[PDB]
């Protein structure tokens, strides 16, 4: 029938939410299902959702909320931003087991952000990876932070900051810095806290 | 869903393979096992994506340049190549190399012949992949046909991954040096992709890998299966692969 | 609006028109539309079941048909205030579709927020060409993603193998683990290995987000240095 | 409750059976309410056309005649109720086939006996997904009763150009289920069951676009058109039931002269060598027909033999006369109440041991159906009393015989290739335009019955 | 096959254009080796490769996305019959009785088609102008996509009074017969208008209603049913639900037209 057609249709298989769009809060996990389109799809502006998306929208990636509303528009942000944190994280190596053997609704484990498991080492042209090495961005003068690859982590110098930190100030975040990536563990809200340190 | 090709005259590929290259039970394993193996993989890897719709060919270019997707890419690197491979090793759909082959064999190899081309491939193909790999004749933009060997699933199209050298070992300052030129040469690219432009093409495949060989020759042998190849190309698809 | 009458009738009126002679020549599509009446009722039309759970709409249960002490003790022996009132808005109504993969496909989520970072096409490419045995999860022409897990733990239901949708669920879960965890080392060692023979890439994911993140710090340094120049004047 | 029920959409008139626990099993009260009522509908200018269908929807549309009562109407020797039971059946067949309105029959379930035979002879006869077809009189001991013989021969469109294949059906009793059936031209729409009741809308809301004349062939065309819009295609994992070595097995074996007789078949059957899977089958056939009444079997051929060259009057009137004579049983040649017995009052799984096994000569079977002249019978008049050797709709709204697809090919030799003949068959014939399977039956009969 | 193209000397690499053409001739043999594509949308075969009204399935019906109708916060009632229910704070529409009414809608384009009248083939939105010139162009039909011009059809001596008209034999091919100014100037009328975006186009459906034309459309949740002849139940507000519908009545009518051909030619 139409109605089970319905059920297992690819609109149906989003998960329904009402989070706000334009949520200005913390952010520690995606709270929207990224929708993705094909250039083909997206020069004809079909996206899956009732309404052909506006044409103004050249990126291949939105989130919503709403297929139609009452003021006749589909509510959306046209961006994918969250997947290429997950991927940034891939790319660092450093892994995160309830993944092996009435409802809960907890985060389980890591909740898909990283499946690697602990014990492995990458091998490079030069030889076994000892460290993982990142570029990042020191934030503010505090353990410092950083924006690494998308996520904000604790910086641990190995003596102390140099020059440069308090030469620049308030606009530390210019430059890239190098970083050794610790470890990244994830608390009960569902947050990433890597330990990282300064090179 | 990528599904793989029906070949021409396939009863009498599967009743008695490719004379003077492979048995029946070789080429049910290089093809119709191995590729089907491939594709069910690169559909599995691709499905729900963007790149389903795309052909190999051109899922192979697209994720060349982005390093997550490197699987996916030797997927779709692999199963171009086999069937670049199996295409000019088939039957049919007595053919001989053209005029303009030769030329430019003439015009590339020091003016050489076609056999010595031939055993030239032999010993590139013996010494430069050790284990999986492709052999190629390509063409590049200069009209230069030469000899390329790639590494388990390197492409001839796309130089950053040709995987002409094998880092697990040591290699030459001439190759090091190779490297980084190339390197230099990537990041000389302005698009934010990083990709380059690569006008290089396949004329001659050959598949090094063990589904093709290991049944019908054993684990020796290599050279002799990539010499009856050689001896007995489709030169129908390898003439219609030169520009004219 | 008013229900019209003239977009349906213009077979009628095309036919006084040629009847009275006013109108020489039959239209091309007269004879079409004579043999093809269109439908002329506009009517609202009742429904008595709902399509997706089977709920059957516009039964009334009597109190010969509850005999028995409700939860708080008492028996039913008349009618209430809802039994009384005429409840003929719901046979028209457009029944609310429900099915309980919904409930399922919210805890999924819930549990793996960083999954719906997982791009998703939501373009179908044909629904009528999906022929799938949900006794396992991987499926040809499908991605790995929460469908799978729900699809497999529906599957599990149907077939008995589990009694509790929790326990199918769990297992469904723990297959998608075994799935995903060798999907991400197969990523992991296949750029290992594209690494080991030679691959030069470009631009990584790192350095993407480092060159977009430098490109709007230009822009937010200039906008700080002018306000703060404005601010001091 | 009463056992038909009568109601009205807007030009349609719907005649629901109404017997649930029975499976709508026709009687002599169903079948002379049905008869009167459709007597009166014929005269009516606010009526538009006819609906058949059945309450209890999905198992049953009507399974069988109630011939249970006719066995013991004759235990107890009351011969004449049995007249009357088959006087009334037989003239409402008779009625329904020469009806000069449309009339829609809803086969949505069990089709049987009776059921064959209200829904057999209208233009507009509809399955579904549920329809279970079949003619199961040759293991009660009695013969294809309801105008069967005179049908089957004339719409099956697979393997009958000598109503070898209606002799199959009618024989073995085997079932026909769903698509099968609108397949084998036993229906002449398919139609899922959750549409049948927008179609019944759609059927009552339809009228003559001028001239106000139900009885033209513009409205037949109106309706068939109107049930087009109906009609949904078939799944995708479909395939027909009968392979084509299967049909070259029927069309082989039951292929015979107009004195041709069962012990005919059977030598066929033994001496097949077609294939390993179509001789198995054969011998399948061999099997199931051993377990038949032997005396039915052959009253059966006659009647076949008799009713595909015969026209819609007579042959109905000689299916009254053989019912007849079957009850009275002058001979005791034929033992139908005493398997009715058997088989619809004790429900015994075994088949009833067959006794009388001979080979009935050709004037002791003639006997059996002809006239007499110690007990005269006649049908009932109904409203449009003529005759006819072919059916006026049938074959525009149905799908295309093996006879009519040869006519099309063999008029472009006095260069064919399939595209051809399956272009021609599904785009420019208007009342065949989009009809749901031209194109799998033209690829089966050019399959196997010509070569290029 | 490619004139004013100079070659190269062999001695000299090959130029952009030689690398063009090098790289097309890879393109047509060897660069779509390794794989067939199965069960994949492409957006073009709709328009291209629209199915005939008999192949049609529910399941086509839903993956094209005809069943999405609007906000139930925006549902016109009159609208109640055609609804499926309501899910994720929209109306479903009833695919089978879009089915229905879209092979009702399809024979009567088809049987236009086949007596020779002039169909039109109105849509406004952005993206729709393809497919109602692939339908116009395989129907011998017409089209509009950029505006409704009102009184087109009411105030026809106005506003296409001056544009040309052509006289077309049973063959519809041009005889080339020069025209009267008398009957150049008359009102050529559509019998047939079909409206893909029918909320937007009050103006076309009450002209039509007014001068008498049948016309379809698409009928989606916020809008009238009885504006028009013949509905179809749908999406109006997708691109690839809207071509779908399309692109079947364009296949219906050319059915029909290759028909007429058929028997013309016989
Ligand atoms: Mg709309």
């Amino acid at each position: 029938t139409l109605a089970e057609l319905l059920g297992r249709s690819r609109i149906a298989q989003v998960a329904n939410n009402h989070k706000p769009l334009t949520y200005t809060g913390k952010k520690f996990h995606p709270t929207h299902q990224i929708i993705e389109t094909k250039p083909s799809t997206l020069y004809r502006q079909e996206w899956g959702l009732k309404s052909a998306i506006p044409s103004k929208i050249k990126s291949r990636y939105l989130v919503y909320n709403d297929l139609d509303t009452l003021e006749r528009i589909t509510t959306f942000e046209p961006r994918g931003g969250t997947q290429w944190n997950r991927l940034r994280f891939q790319e660092m190596g450093v892994p995160i087991n309830p993944f092996f053997k009435k409802f809960n609704t907890e985060i389980i484990g890591t909740g898909g952000l990283s499946y690697s498991l602990p014990g492995k080492l990458k091998n490079s042209p030069n030889g076994v990876i000892q460290r993982t090495v990142v570029p990042g961005r020191i934030l503010n003068v505090v353990k410092w932070l950083a924006a690494i690859g998308g996520f904000v982590a604790d910086v641990v110098f190995f003596q102390s900051p140099p020059s440069s930190f308090n030469s620049m100030g308030d606009f530390i975040r210019m430059k890239t810095f190098l970083f050794e990536i610790l470890e990244a563990s994830m608390e009960k809200n569902g947050s990433v806290s890597m330990h990282a340190r300064l090179l | 869903i990528h599904v793989v090709p029906k070949l021409p005259n396939s009863k009498a590929l599967l009743q008695n393979g490719v004379p003077n290259i492979l048995s029946s039970s070789g080429f049910k394993t290089v093809w119709f096992d191995y590729q089907r193996y491939l594709c069910d993989k690169l559909t599995l890897a691709t499905a729900g994506q963007s790149l389903e719709s795309y052909y190999p060919f051109h899922i192979l270019l697209k994720t060349a340049g982005n390093p997550l997707q490197s699987n996916i890419f030797n997927l779709a690197s692999s199963i171009h190549n086999n069937h670049l491979f199996v295409e000019n090793i088939l039957p049919s759909a007595k053919t001989e190399p053209s005029r303009l082959f030769l030329s430019k064999i003439k015009d590339s190899f020091n003016g050489s012949d076609w056999e010595v081309v031939k055993e030239e491939m032999i010993y590139r193909a013996e010494n430069e992949v050790l284990g999986q790999g492709w052999l190629f004749l390509v063409e590049n933009n200069e009209k230069k046909l030469f000899i390329l060997t790639s590494n388990n699933n390197g492409t001839p199209y796309y130089f950053p991954r040709n995987q002409s050298f094998d880092l697990n070992s040591a290699i030459s300052i001439d190759e090091f040096a190779t490297l980084k030129q190339m390197k230099e040469l990537i990041g000389k690219s302005t698009k934010l992709n990083g990709k380059v432009q690569d006008w290089t093409m396949p004329i001659i495949c050959v598949n090094l890998w063990d589904h093709a060989y290991l049944h019908d020759y054993g684990v020796g042998n290599r050279s002799k299966y990539v010499k009856n190849v050689l001896d007995n190309l489709n030169w129908s698809v390898v003439n219609n692969r030169i520009f004219s | 609006m008013k229900i019209q009458t003239n977009a349906v009738n213009v077979l009628q009126r095309t036919s006084a028109y040629l009847k009275s002679g006013l109108l020489k020549e039959t239209p091309a599509w007269y004879n079409v539309v004579a043999s093809i009446p269109p439908s002329t009722k506009f009517t609202r039309e009742p429904r008595f079941k709902n399509p997706s759970n089977g709920h059957i709409i516009g039964k009334l249960v009597d109190v010969t048909e509850q005999p028995h002490a409700n939860n708080k003790g008492l028996y039913k022996t008349r009618p209430n205030s809802s039994d009384k009132r005429v409840g003929v808005k719901r046979l028209y109504r457009p029944p609310k579709l429900t099915y309980v993969e919904d409930r399922l496909r919210s805890l999924f989520y819930k549990q793996h927020p960083w999954e719906l970072s997982r791009p998703k096409i939501l373009v179908e490419n044909e629904i009528g060409d999906e022929n799938y045995d949900w006794s396992h999860m991987l499926q040809i022409g499908r991605p790995l993603d929460g469908e799978s897990v729900i699809q497999r733990t529906m599957y599990l239901i149907k077939t008995k193998q589990y009694g509790d949708m929790v326990e199918a669920y769990d297992h469904a879960r723990y297959e998608f683990y075994a799935l995903r965890m060798q999907e991400e080392t197969e990523q992991q060692v296949a750029l290992e290995e594209a690494e080991m023979f030679g691959s030069l890439f470009g631009v990584s994911a790192i350095e993407h987000g480092i060159q977009k993140e430098q490109e709007v710090l230009d822009v937010w340094e200039k906008k700080v240095v002018e306000e703060t120049e404005l601010m001091a004047a | 409750a009463p056992p038909v029920l009568f109601t009205v959409q807007d030009t349609a008139r719907v005649i629901t059976l109404n017997r649930p626990k029975k499976l709508n099993a026709l009687n002599a009260e169903m079948s002379e309410s049905m008869f009167k009522t459709l007597n009166e509908y014929a005269k009516s200018d606010t009526t538009n056309l006819v609906i058949l269908k059945s309450s209890n929807r999905p198992r049953s549309f009507c399974a069988g005649g109630d011939v249970a009562t006719v066995a013991i109407f004759n235990f107890n020797k009351e011969f004449a109720k049995s007249i009357k039971f088959f006087t009334d059946e037989y003239s409402l067949n008779f009625q329904i086939a020469t009806y000069l309105k449309p009339i829609v029959t809803f086969m949505d379930g069990i089709t049987m006996g009776g059921g064959v035979g209200l829904s057999i002879h209208t233009p507009f006869r509809i399955a579904t997904e549920n329809t279970k077809w079949a003619m199961p009189e040759m293991d009660i001991g009695f013969f294809p009763d309801v105008g069967s013989t005179f049908a089957l021969p004339r719409i099956v469109t697979l393997a009958n150009s000598n109503s070898q294949m209606a002799l199959y059906l009618c024989l073995t009793g085997e079932v026909v289920t769903g698509a099968d059936a609108y397949m084998l031209g036993l229906a002449s729409h398919y139609v899922s069951s959750e549409n049948l009741d927008a179609l019944q809308k759609r059927l009552g809301e339809i009228s003559p676009p001028f001239n106000n004349d139900p009885q033209s062939a513009y409205f037949f065309g109106m309706v068939n058109e109107s049930i087009d819009e109906f009609v949904s295609p078939l799944p995708k994992d479909y395939v027909f039931k009968y392979s084509n070595e299967k049909l070259n097995v029927i069309e082989a074996c039951f292929n015979l002269s107009k004195n041709g007789t069962i012990e005919d078949i059977m030598n066929n059957l033994r001496q097949y060598e077609g294939s390993a899977e179509g001789k198995a089958f054969a011998q399948e056939i061999k099997t199931k027909l051993l377990t038949k009444s032997p005396s039915s079997l052959q009253i059966a051929l006659r009647l076949v033999q008799e009713n595909s060259r015969d026209h819609i009057e007579s042959a109905i009137k000689r299916d009254l006369y053989t019912a007849a004579n079957m009850c009275m049983n002058q001979d005791s040649l034929v033992e139908f109440s005493e398997a009715t017995k058997h088989k619809l009052i004790d429900k015994q799984r075994v088949p009833y041991p067959w006794t009388k096994k001979e080979q009935l000569f050709v004037s002791q079977l003639t006997s059996i159906t002809s006239p007499k002249p110690s007990l005269p019978m006649s049908l009932l008049r109904n409203t449009s009393n003529v005759t006819w050797t072919q059916y006026p709709y049938h074959s525009k709204y149905q799908l295309p015989t093996e006879q009519e697809i040869a006519a099309y090919i063999e008029k472009r030799t006095n260069k064919v290739t399939e595209r051809e003949v399956l272009n021609h068959f599904a785009n420019v014939i208007p009342s065949r335009r989009g009809k749901l399977g031209i194109q799998s039956l033209c690829k089966i009969v050019c399959e196997r019955k010509c070569e290029e | 096959p490619y004139p004013n193209l100079i070659p190269s000397a062999n001695d000299k690499p090959y130029s952009s254009q030689e690398l063009f053409l090098r790289q097309l001739n890879h393109s047509m043999r060897t660069a779509k080796l390794g794989a067939t594509i199965s069960k994949v949308y492409y957006p073009h075969k709709d328009i291209f490769y629209p199915p005939l009204p008999e192949n049609i399935t529910v399941e086509s019906l839903m993956s094209a996305g005809v069943h999405l109708g609007q906000s139930t916060s925006l549902w016109r009632s009159s609208t109640q019959s055609y609804i499926y229910g309501e899910y994720k704070g929209i109306h479903i529409i009833d695919l089978n009785q879009t089915l229905s009414y879209l092979k009702r809608a399809a024979k009567v384009v088809e049987g236009v088609s086949e007596s020779g009248g002039i169909i039109l083939f109105l849509g406004t939105r952005q993206g729709q102008k393809r497919g109602l010139e692939e339908a116009a162009k395989k129907t011998h039909g017409y089209y509009v996509s950029t505006r409704w011009i009102p009184g087109t059809l009411t105030n026809s001596t106005e506003i296409s009074g001056i544009w040309e008209k052509q006289e077309i034999d049973s063959n519809d091919n041009p005889t080339e017969r020069a025209l009267s100014p008398n009957e150049t100037s008359k009102q050529v009328k559509p019998d047939l208008l079909v409206v893909l975006n029918p909320t937007e186009n009050r103006n076309a459906l009450l002209e039509a209603i007014k001068s008498r034309v049948p016309t379809i459309a698409i009928i989606d949740t916020d809008s009238e049913p009885s504006l028009v002849t013949y509905p179809i139940p749908g999406n109006d507000d997708s691109l690839r639900s809207v071509n779908f519908l399309l692109g079947v009545l364009a296949r219906a009518g050319q059915r029909g037209l290759q028909n007429r051909l058929a028997r013309n030619n016989e």
